[PDB]
């Protein structure tokens, strides 16, 4: 973090305050009120003061004053109540709109960039920094003007008195700003460190709490208390050493307002004995002007000491900014985000020339691969383990970064209005997870208005119904955490059921027959055919029993393809084909 | 408002830190108001009798009344807030560790209750919540109230009636005030943290799961529902600021009426004499500047409605009993183990229908057994009762003709390894997320071990220092399997659980596992659940429908004669 990185995340900071001006402005009025109303209230009572000291008249021909001194009062609560809620108001919608903003691009980005950071990382950097600019957005912006504009006020106030007293403010008061200067860069560092330090704490929580069942099971109940220990020792050390310079600026700035009223004080005693004699009008010093000086110095200096507080807050709004504003100029997958619609109906062909699917981090995760999808139809992906069969599939779903192919009935994917093409899909996926609340509304996530093709649909993919009648309530079982309450063969049939629901026009199919049975699989085998004879797939299915019918079969390794055939004329001499089919014949 | 009682004891460890603050705090309070009052005597004083006559003499009041007046006040801050701060992160710290260590021995069905995404919001942001108690709720009360008795004492030498006045209304406010401002901030708080807590749920849960969501198109429902549960908390929140803002223009007002009165007052004579003069600045003036000391008091006493939610919810979390329970001293490992399960019937909490009942078996030094099923059969369940996660409801499961209960938890969490179908990566270094097995081990065997398995690809470029996990490298579907099972071999033991190897993997990577795995375990007992029905050559076969044993073959060959079960599993239907 140096110079030019402060100086930009300022501007930055500054650029949101537009939406806001028009109530700093009511606050920094009704600041410059109550700078009024004071300096009124002072001269009142040192008038009063004097008149009953010196002259002892009785208090009855002093009734004039009292009444005005009240009011002068009432009116200054009301003028600080009033700014203060103005104030909060202002502080708050800026905060609004930047998460309204936060929240925009992390749904624009992905599920790729997503997992770049632990939840726990996400959800602090949304809290947190987000909630910490308050104090920046609603008290240092307006004081920034207020701390210049009162002192100037008061001591032209005091001026036509006594020339010597507001000469010793007007000399006391630039040394501030050249000490908190000293002190402000270290605090904009220490927030940032501070920042990432929590950040790195919660992340690591959140993970370790995932997957308790591995430390369980292998006993691992002593290493993580210490890795917690140490996080929670370098998240102390960052918190102690902001909040050290925050004390010594204002310790310091305690001192010299301290010393400043002390020397004005011994100037106005000694004034009177006759011992100085020097500062004056040539008509004396009256008890009155004393006074006033007395009442309006700490008041002179108080707002200076304000500024000084609330340059910590921004401080901490800059040190804030830093983690927000690099995530906000990534460049996502495709950087267009083009806008165009693929009519309706139409049966797709995807046809990709020379595609190279890469990585969000810049690696490569296939080849130079050639294929055409004519008009339907349905593809088998069979090979080695760890080839790129699923970052193909993620690439024509659309959530990775190609190069210049895969281009659908005549239009490049980079340009198709993203939202309006993930409307064609019906996704499988690997390892599913059931992201909602109840049975009934995982199997309804695509269409939620529907409650006679439900049984269909329940049916059709078939053996969902037979634990149906075992669950304590029904089909409004609240599910566990991740799928606490079911078992792992039981959510791949409801992940099945949910792709089966509704009509689509690209059938992506990733494994659907994992961790089942023999009869299980062969039903659920049966309803996918049956489905998929209808429209375009996709399959990377396993196994390579029951697929003489599949009109083409691509093997693929080393992120690439080298026979595209038909199951006839590739378990004669396919090469590697033939040797995978071997051994799955002979194995059982 | 026993709630804080618990979480206020910790006293005992820091007492002299904290007392020390208090003691700072009355010390600058003191000087703060000595400074403004002699300072105004001063300068009322030297006026009347100053003009001619210079008898009050001049280098006592200055000197030694005001240059210590604007050290103290200040060094006394500095030095207050530096000690006490340090102390009460070192608290904080630690119970941020202790609630983590209650969190610890309960897995299974323990917080299952609570949501994981809330969990993380009490450990985290519950206890940064108490730092209020420890720095504010305190030392401002105490301070008040012994600035007030000794202003009020030193001032009633002149004229009782002022004096007993000016502590009458400060000890009203201070006994009035923080009573009444409780109360909305009771609610306040309390809807605070909830909606946080919601919030923060929400948002979690919002993530972790995007690619379903976006794919079906799912995603404006939820967010419309975040936006809906922020909106209650911006509003609890500007209720609070709205509070707060009262309560500093009632302070400001009190402390209006109590100058106008003293001021207004002390005009017939404070003590005889029907005329004072130069005490009637000074009387006005330690009430002007008494109220600097008092304005902070309601504002400690006001979030008392927020204190109280975060150390309930950290009480419930920290008093939930756990499940197990273990002995001591009885490690005893050995090298040849046994299994004898007699009878073993289990349901599971909140349940009503035996998932488990009637199984009865006996595995006899170091066999080789498979059972099979049908998609839900309570196989998995089996296999997570050797491990002791739930306690079964009856019959009794020997190990080595021993009670399981009968061993400590360095015993049986030794001689026992499993393969879940279920695989974790930690978010750490390869070398850190493969020595859970064998902590010692050493940087040449984890190579080696990482060799033979097949995966030979991540021991390159950074290798063993790549930062797996979230925020890093993602293995794939079979990667994560084959690692699963390499970090199973290094830990050896003498009983080996395997889940479900080779779900997700083709036929010569699977190939090559079985063998490797048939090689290196020859010497244990081997309890598989398998679904597919590849080279059983076994010592027993085993099959399951609902809660007991179809058929205990154990031999692979008469199930070919015999026609009943398994007979028509692998031919088809
Ligand atoms: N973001 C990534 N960064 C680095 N390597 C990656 C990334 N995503 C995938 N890989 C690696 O790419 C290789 C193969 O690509 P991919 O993950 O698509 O395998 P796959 O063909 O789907 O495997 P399988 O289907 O057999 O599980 C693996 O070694 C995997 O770890
Ligand atoms: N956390 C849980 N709470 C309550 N019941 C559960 C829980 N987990 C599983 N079950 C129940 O256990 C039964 C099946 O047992 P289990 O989960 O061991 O199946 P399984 O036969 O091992 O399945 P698989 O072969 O897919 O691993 C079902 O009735 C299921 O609802």
């Amino acid at each position: 973090m140096n110079k030019s990185r402060q100086k930009e995340l300022t501007r930055w900071l500054k650029q949101q305050s537009v939406i806001s001006q028009r109530w700093l402005n009511i606050s920094r009025l009704l600041g410059f009120v109550s700078g009024i109303l004071i300096i009124a209230q002072a001269w009142f009572m040192a008038r009063i003061l004097q008149h009953m000291i010196m002259e002892n008249i009785p208090r009855e021909a002093l009734l004039l004053p009292f009444t005005l001194l009240v009011l002068t009062f009432v009116l200054r609560a009301w003028v600080v109540w009033l700014r203060e809620r103005v104030g909060y108001h202002a502080g708050q919608h800026i905060r609004f709109a930047i998460r309204r903003q936060v929240l925009d691009r992390l749904q624009q980005a992905g599920p790729a960039w997503i997992q770049g950071k632990p939840a726990g990382s996400w959800a602090t950097l949304v809290l947190e920094q987000i909630d910490d600019m308050h104090d920046y957005y609603a008290r240092y912006l307006p004081q920034m003007a207020l701390a210049v504009s009162v002192p100037l006020l008061i001591v032209v106030a005091i001026f036509p008195s006594n020339w010597a007293a507001a000469l010793i403010l007007l000399g006391t008061a630039p040394l501030i700003p050249l000490f908190m200067a000293l002190v402000g860069m270290g605090a904009a560092d220490a927030n940032r460190r501070n920042f990432l330090a929590l950040a790195r704490l919660s992340g690591h929580f959140l993970d370790r709490l995932r997957g308790m069942e591995t430390l369980r099971i292998f006993g691992r109940g002593e290493a993580e208390i210490e890795s917690i220990r140490s996080a929670s020792e370098d998240f102390r050390q960052r918190t102690m050493e902001v909040l050290r310079l925050a004390f010594l600026s204002s310790g310091i700035l305690e001192f010299f307002t301290s010393l400043s009223i002390a020397l004005v004080a011994v100037y106005f005693g000694f004034s009177y004995l006759g011992e100085l004699d020097f500062g004056h009008y040539d008509t004396g010093v009256t008890l009155a002007a004393g006074f006033l000086a007395l009442i309006l110095a700490p008041e002179f200096f108080q707002p200076l000491r304000d500024l000084g507080t609330f340059y910590h807050a921004k401080a901490q709004a800059v040190g804030a900014a830093d983690s927000l504003k690099t995530f906000m100029e990534t460049p996502l997958a495709h950087p267009q985000r083009g806008e165009a619609e693929l009519a309706l109906t139409d049966p797709l062909t995807i046809e990709a020339e020379d595609l190279f699917i890469t990585s969000p981090e810049g690696k490569t995760l296939a080849g130079p691969l050639n294929f055409t999808l004519p008009a339907g139809q349905r593809a088998v992906l069979v090979g080695r383990s760890g080839s790129g069969k699923s970052s193909l599939l993620n690439a024509l779903s659309g959530f990775l970064s190609y190069q210049g192919s895969l281009r659908i009935n005549g239009i490049e994917l980079r340009d198709l209005s993203p939202e309006s093409w993930r409307k064609h899909l019906s996704w499988v996926g690997q390892n599913p997870q059931l992201p909602a609340a109840t049975l009934r509304d995982n199997v309804l996530l695509a269409r939620p208005d529907a409650s006679e093709q439900e049984l269909q649909a329940a049916l059709d993919n078939a053996w969902v119904s037979e634990f149906l009648p075992l669950l304590p309530q029904g089909v409004d079982t609240p599910v566990g955490d991740q799928a606490a309450r079911l078992s792992v063969g039981q959510a791949q049939r409801v992940a099945v059921a949910r792709a089966l629901l509704n009509p689509c026009s690209l059938l992506l199919l990733d494994q659907p027959a994992a961790s089942l049975d023999a009869h299980s699989e062969q039903r659920v085998m049966e309803a996918l055919n049956a489905a998929s004879l209808r429209q375009t797939t996709l399959m990377v299915t396993h196994q390579l029993e029951d697929l003489a019918d599949w009109d083409v079969i691509w093997v693929m390794q080393d992120g690439r393809i080298i026979e595209q055939g038909r199951y006839a004329e590739l378990s004669v001499a396919g090469g590697p084909f033939a040797t995978l089919l071997a051994h799955r014949q002979e194995e059982i | 408002m026993r709630a804080l009682l618990p979480y206020l004891a910790l006293y005992k460890r820091h007492k002299w830190m904290l007392s020390l603050g208090i003691v700072l705090a009355i010390v600058t309070l003191l000087a703060s108001i000595g400074l403004l009052t002699l300072s105004g005597w001063f300068l009322s004083a030297s006026a009347v009798a100053g003009v001619a006559g210079l008898y009050s003499f001049n280098y006592m009041l200055p000197a030694a009344g005001v240059r210590g007046a604007a050290i103290t006040r200040t060094a006394g801050r500095y030095f207050e807030r530096l000690v006490s701060h340090d102390a009460t992160f070192r608290v904080l710290q630690h119970l941020r560790i202790y609630t983590f260590s209650k969190l610890l021995p309960l897995s299974p069905a323990g917080l299952a209750r609570y949501r994981q995404g809330e969990l993380l919001n009490r450990v985290v942001a519950d206890v940064d919540t108490l730092d209020h108690l420890y720095l504010r709720v305190i030392s401002p009360l105490v301070g008040a109230f012994v600035v007030i008795m000794v202003v009020t004492i030193g001032l009633s030498f002149l004229d009782f009636t002022l004096a007993f006045t000016l502590g009458g209304i400060m000890l009203l406010t201070l006994f009035l005030m923080p009573p009444l401002f409780y109360r909305a901030g009771k609610s306040t708080g309390q809807n605070l943290t909830h909606l946080r807590g919601q919030y923060r749920q929400q948002l979690t849960a919002w993530l972790q799961g995007q690619a379903e969501l976006t794919i079906f198109g799912a995603s404006d429902r939820y967010r419309t529902q975040l936006e809906n549960t922020e909106i209650q908390w911006l509003e609890a929140q500007r209720r609070q600021s709205e509070l707060t803002a009262l309560s500093q223009a009632i302070m400001l007002l009190i402390g209006a009426l109590a100058v106008i009165l003293m001021l207004w007052m002390a005009s017939g004579g404070v003590g005889g004499n029907a005329q004072p003069g130069a005490l009637i600045a000074l009387f006005v003036f330690c009430a002007l500047a008494a109220f600097e000391a008092l304005a902070p008091v309601t504002g400690a006493f006001q979030h008392l409605g927020q204190v109280i939610a975060s150390a309930v919810r950290i009480t419930d979390l920290t008093d939930q009993k756990p499940e197990v329970t273990f002995p001591d001293t009885q490690t005893r490992v050995a090298d040849r183990v046994s299994l004898t399960l007699r009878d073993v019937q289990f349901t599971y909490p909140e349940q009503s229908q035996q998932a488990l009942k009637g199984i009865s078996l006996q595995v006899n030094a170091g066999e080789h057994i498979a059972i099979l099923g049908r998609t839900g059969c309570g196989k998995s369940t089996l296999l997570q009762l050797l491990t002791r996660a739930w306690d079964p409801q009856q019959g009794e499961i020997l190990l080595n003709d021993s009670p399981i209960a009968s061993l400590n938890e360095a015993a049986l969490r030794q001689t026992i390894s499993v393969v879940p179908q279920r695989v974790h990566l930690f978010s750490a270094t390869l070398r850190d997320n493969l020595l859970l097995a064998s902590p010692g081990s050493s940087d040449e065997a984890l190579s080696e071990i990482l060799r033979r398995v097949g995966l030979e690809k991540l021991l390159e470029d950074a290798g063993l220092n790549s930062w797996l996990g979230e925020g890093g490298r993602q293995l794939s579907g079979g990667e994560l399997r084959r690692l699963a099972i390499a970090r199973a071999l290094l830990h050896d033991a003498p009983l080996v659980l395997l889940d479900q190897p080779t779900e997700g993997l083709d036929a010569t990577t699977e190939s090559q596992i079985l063998e490797l795995l048939a090689e290196m375990m020859r010497e244990k007992t081997v309890l598989m659940v398998t679904h597919r029905l590849r080279g059983l050559s076994r010592f027993q076969q085993i099959i399951v429908m609902d809660n007991g044993q179809i058929i205990e073959q154990g031999t692979h060959a008469e199930l070919l004669a015999r026609q009943g079960r398994y007979y028509q599993f692998k031919q088809g239907l």
